[PDB]
């Protein structure tokens, strides 16, 4: 039991084609679930904070093309911060800045990839004792450019990546993408969910990987699976909570 | 009734459960010397727990002894398994087979998984298998073997049968007295109220029905597996209690961790003692709960074993007049069969069938006196009046030997005028 | 609970495998036997857990290979004795030792497997008496004549036979 | 006695406290830190009493089962004659006598054990004529030359009589029937 995204929960899908662009500031309540369905490297990173103005400081976690940088600075953010191709059009000024280092050396080009969506990159961001914990998993997921905007089936366990000591209050967060040559960005999509304090049962296989988790206290059948510590329930009557 | 059915039905009775012993110092502490001391203050409780478990383990062998070792004369299995047309081969051991058990006993032993000897190298070389028995034994939970092996229990069963096939009911009371099986079957028929001439007149049919019922029993336990559910539940409860005991070692019991190594490595010996004492109290409580539930299950198993010993004495070693005690119907014979953690009784019963309506009278007014039937009832087929036994339609001429005279015929309600033969 | 890069200065000895040792892996102490493991840790994991919370595996911090941790204490032990003020010699039954040819206290002079474990200190006899001290799996023991502890297969009862005939009865 | 003495001996357990003696704790500590040790001792001793009471309940259930069986044996073996095999002693039960014992009862079961058996050639029935004769009680026995009818549990031979036997059907159906004569008074 901890902070998890509930099964079959209300999550918001945000779409990107050459005519629309949606980067609205989602609330950061008890942790969020983030997942980008993308054929290229569009969603560069995120901005975490409270007001996202220069009165308070903010977290700038993003990929510049070759490294994953985190900056806990107080920014004068431009309205709708973006990347003009590889050029960062993020902030006008940055001062009083308490954290600036690179987390990983990940080469991610800004080139547009034609075709259909290829991979889904799933993230879990949660705040624990002033540190931003990042959980990450990447799965191949072929999605077309029409008639379906759903999440993949099954489970994919997100491994713990980083513990960033940002040390500040986070209530809102904003996604940033790259704008190509200052036009409306290419085909991309991202989903924002919200974690809740739930119990959940995880099944580990013989190799140690999590497969087929279940959400305890979602329906009485799941609570029976929780109590039985099993994913197979025999026929009969079962007392629940 | 004008006919009958020879019915053989099974009754599955648990007799013994798994004997177990617990090393407290191995369960409460893994190998921690720091936990071995401060457990000396709780040694009386662990001697109490092991005393209760030893009493249960001794009572299990006492339960097995009181059911199967009723007679101490191990009668030899005869070379011929046919006793007046009655085929005893499926319930007696086959000398041509390597196993010294009956075919029915082999089917019974194949129907229980028996998942509770081991070696340290076996658990050391099979870590990736994650065996439950290795996890039980690494925490000081051992399973003790029963005193009687399955071969000796099968030998006791094969001595109980063929002591009743060759000497019948007369070896549980004194020395065995041999008797032909047809005459002993006639005695059993006389025991249920059927005249023995019915058995001699329908010996081939009765033997064929008995063999067919034995074959029906054999096929119902090469098919469905829910018949041995009581023994399987005994095995499953004994395994589940030990697995719960193993799983309950992950409880923190209010301490900072449920791991003794973590507490010892992070804390010095002023603050590790508090968490270690909390873990000791919790694990001792878990062991006490396990021992208490084992005592409850041992009491239930002992009640079942006492009932099984009573059925061994009254259904196998004799013919019982008690209704439904030795199967449904009029009891004729019972044959024990050795099963894992229990016994299976093959109850041979007499089921009357194919009844016919008859006009009946309580008594016959032949003259100024009244005639009452000695054994049986007065029946009429429409024209003439006969007297027959109750459990089989055998109409006989109403004579003075068939009836007796008591009083006048003006006081019996339902009295019927008819002649009575006098030779 | 996790891989660590800041440690106190203690030592770094060599790995001792297939032997009960006092281990200390990244500050986690304990006693057990270390063996090579077919487990693949996911590079954020340093310790492994069984169905309890016992640390049954560990990732070695120098050579990043997983080692299994098993307790070195194992196997049921029983003592067979006659009464005190009858004898002082005993027989020891090691339930989880196969000595048919060890993890025993003493090698003795009498060894044979009983299907209830290895029996040391009691000589096998071919006779079959009634049970005096139950060992298990059909084996019993008694103090029998110079006096010694002997182990034997228990006798189920007197051997008997009924002369069955189809025309003979016993009255 | 062992349960009571174990209850007495378990008062020496510390139960995680600094001492198993209340007087030592009260003499060394004031009432803020003696309270936790006294509470630990209270919890441990209450647990010991609960364990004793639970084991007493289990033993009382076993004793009640034994007493119910003893009352059934008093009803069926002492106050009557039981036809149940091995319920009142080994053998054919005649009578039983209860004897008072400390914490129980001792039954003296008087039983009939037949002995000194003899071999006899036997037949299921007698084909005296076109009809067949079956024994009313007991079995047909032969001493080598003549045929008799005796009761089952005792050798008391007597000549075959129409009152001793009964007639049912012809004699070509019974397997093992022998030829003899039946006396008619
Ligand atoms: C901004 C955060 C961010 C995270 C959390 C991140 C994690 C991350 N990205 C990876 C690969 C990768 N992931 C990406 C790209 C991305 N994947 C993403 O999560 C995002 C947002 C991008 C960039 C837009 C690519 C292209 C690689 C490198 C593949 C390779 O060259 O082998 C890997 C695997 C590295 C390895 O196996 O050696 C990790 C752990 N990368 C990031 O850039
Ligand atoms: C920790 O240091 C040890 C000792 O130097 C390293 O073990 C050596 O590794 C090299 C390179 O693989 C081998 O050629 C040597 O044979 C190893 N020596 C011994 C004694 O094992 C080890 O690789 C280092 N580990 C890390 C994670 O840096
Ligand atoms: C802070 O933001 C305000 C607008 O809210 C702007 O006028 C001002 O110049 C900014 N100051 C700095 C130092 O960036
Ligand atoms: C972080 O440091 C890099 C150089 O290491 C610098 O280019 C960058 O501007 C810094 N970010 C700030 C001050 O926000
Ligand atoms: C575990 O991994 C092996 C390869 O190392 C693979 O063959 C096997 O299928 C995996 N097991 C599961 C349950 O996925
Ligand atoms: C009794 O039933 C059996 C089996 O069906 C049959 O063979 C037999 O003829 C029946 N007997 C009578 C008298 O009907
Ligand atoms: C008894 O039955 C078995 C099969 O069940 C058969 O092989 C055997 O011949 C039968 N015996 C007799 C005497 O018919
Ligand atoms: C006996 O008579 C009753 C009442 O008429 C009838 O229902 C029943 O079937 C009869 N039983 C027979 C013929 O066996
Ligand atoms: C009843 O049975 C007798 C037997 O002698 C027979 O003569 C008579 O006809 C029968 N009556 C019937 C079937 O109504
Ligand atoms: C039997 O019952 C019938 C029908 O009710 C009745 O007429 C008759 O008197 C009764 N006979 C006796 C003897 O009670
Ligand atoms: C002991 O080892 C022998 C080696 O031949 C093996 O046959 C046997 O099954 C093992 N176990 C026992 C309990 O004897
Ligand atoms: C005991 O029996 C075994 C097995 O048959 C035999 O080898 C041995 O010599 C016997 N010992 C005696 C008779 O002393
Ligand atoms: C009866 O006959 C059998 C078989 O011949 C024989 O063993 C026995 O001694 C005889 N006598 C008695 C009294 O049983
Ligand atoms: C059998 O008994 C009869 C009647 O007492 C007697 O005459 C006869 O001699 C006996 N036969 C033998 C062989 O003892
Ligand atoms: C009794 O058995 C013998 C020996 O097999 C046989 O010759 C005889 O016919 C049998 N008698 C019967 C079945 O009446």
């Amino acid at each position: 039991e901890g902070f998890f995204l509930p099964f079959d929960s209300n999550v918001t899908w945000y779409s990107f084609w050459n005519q629309k662009y949606s980067v609205a500031t989602s609330p950061f309540g008890d942790g969020v679930y983030f997942s980008t369905i993308d054929k290229s490297n569009v969603v560069r990173g995120w901005v975490f904070g409270t007001t996202l103005d220069n009165d308070t400081q903010s977290v700038l976690l993003y990929n510049d093309g070759t490294h994953v940088r985190v900056e806990v600075c107080t920014f004068h953010f431009c309205p709708t911060p973006v990347f003009s191709a590889s050029s960062p059009h993020l902030y006008s000024s940055a001062f009083n800045c308490t954290l600036n280092y690179t987390l990983a050396s990940v080469r991610a080009d800004f080139t547009e990839v034609d075709g259909s969506f290829k991979t889904i990159r799933e993230f879990v961001f949660k705040l624990q004792d002033g540190s931003l914990n990042v959980y990450y998993a990447s799965t191949s997921y072929v999605l077309a450019i029409g008639a379906t905007s759903q999440l993949p089936s099954g489970v994919t366990p997100l491994v713990p990546l980083w513990k960033i000591p940002i040390g500040l209050n986070i209530t809102n967060f904003k996604t940033l993408v790259y704008l190509r040559s200052d036009n409306t960005p290419l085909q991309a999509a991202y989903v924002v969910g919200h974690l809740k304090r739930r119990t959940m049962m995880f099944k580990y296989d013989e190799n140690g990987t999590i497969v087929d988790a279940i959400d305890c206290a979602l329906d009485p059948l799941s609570e029976t699976k929780c109590t039985l510590r099993s994913f197979i329930v025999e026929k009969g009557i079962y007392q629940t909570s | 009734p004008t006919n009958f059915t020879i019915s053989v039905t099974t009754e599955v009775m648990p007799v013994s459960m798994t004997k177990t012993s617990v090393d407290c110092t191995m369960y409460i502490c893994g190998d921690s010397v720091e936990c071995s001391t401060l457990l000396l203050q709780y040694g009386s409780f662990c001697t109490q727990l092991n005393r209760a478990l030893t009493g249960i383990a001794v009572e299990q062998d006492k339960n097995t002894q009181e059911v199967f070792a009723q007679v101490k004369q191990i009668y030899k299995t005869p070379d011929i398994k046919d006793f007046g047309g009655f085929n005893f081969s499926q319930i007696l051991p086959d000398p041509s087979k390597p196993s010294k058990r009956s075919f029915i006993e082999d089917l019974l032993f194949n129907k229980v998984t028996l998942a509770d000897v081991k070696q340290y190298g076996d658990c050391l070389g099979d870590i990736q298998a994650r065996d439950l028995i290795c996890a039980q034994k690494f925490n000081g939970l051992t399973v003790l073997p029963p005193l009687l092996t399955d071969e000796m229990i099968a030998a006791y069963t094969a001595a109980l049968i063929s002591g009743t096939a060759t000497a019948g009911w007369t070896f549980g009371a004194g020395a065995a007295l041999q008797i032909p099986f047809a005459m002993q079957m006639a005695y059993r028929f006389n025991g249920i109220g059927v005249t023995q001439n019915v058995l001699y007149e329908n010996q081939k049919l009765i033997a064929n029905q008995f063999n067919s019922a034995i074959g029906k029993i054999q096929e119902s336990l090469t098919s469905t597996a829910s018949a041995l559910g009581k023994l399987q539940d005994v095995v499953n409860q004994n395994a589940q209690a030990l697995n719960t005991l193993v799983k309950q070692l992950s409880s923190n019991f209010g301490a900072i961790s449920s791991v003794l190594n973590d507490i010892i490595s992070r804390l010095d010996k002023v603050e590790a003692e508090v968490q270690i004492d909390r873990l000791i109290t919790g694990r001792l409580q878990s062991l006490q709960t396990y021992v208490t539930q084992q005592l409850i299950r041992a009491a239930e198993i002992r009640a079942s074993a006492n009932l099984a010993a009573t059925k061994m004495s009254e259904c196998v070693l004799g013919q019982s007049k008690r209704v439904d005690f030795c199967g449904k119907g009029y009891h004729l014979m019972s044959f024990p069969q050795a099963a894992p953690h229990g016994v299976v009784f093959l109850h041979v019963t007499y089921i009357p069938s194919q009844e016919r309506n008859f006009t009946t009278a309580p008594a016959i007014c032949h003259e100024g006196k009244a005639h009452f039937p000695r054994e049986g009832v007065f029946v009429s087929n429409g024209t003439h009046w006969f007297i027959t036994q109750r459990n089989f339609y055998e109409p006989q001429i109403i004579t003075t030997d068939n009836t007796f005279v008591s009083g006048t015929c003006d006081v019996v309600i339902g009295i019927v005028n008819n002649t009575v033969y006098d030779p | 609970n996790a891989p660590a890069t800041v440690c106190g200065p203690k030592q770094s000895t060599e790995l001792i495998k297939n032997k009960c040792v006092n281990f200390n892996f990244n500050g986690l102490t304990g006693t057990g036997v270390l063996t090579d493991s077919n487990k693949k840790f996911q590079s954020f994991q340093q310790f492994g857990r069984d169905v309890s919370d016992f640390t049954d595996s560990v990732k070695d911090p120098k050579t990043l290979e997983v080692l299994d941790i098993t307790p070195c204490s194992y196997g049921g032990v029983s003592v067979i004795t006659p009464g005190t003020n009858a004898s002082t010699q005993v027989a020891v039954l090691y339930q989880d030792v196969n000595c048919t040819d060890w993890r025993v206290y003493s090698t003795g002079t009498n060894m044979f497997q009983t299907q209830a474990g290895c029996l040391i200190g009691a000589e096998h006899v071919n006779n079959s008496y009634d049970c005096d001290i139950p060992i298990g799996a059909g084996i019993c023991a008694t103090y029998h004549t110079n006096k010694r502890i002997v182990a034997y297969v228990m006798s189920l009862g007197a051997e008997n036979s009924v002369a069955y005939s189809n025309n003979t009865i016993a009255i």
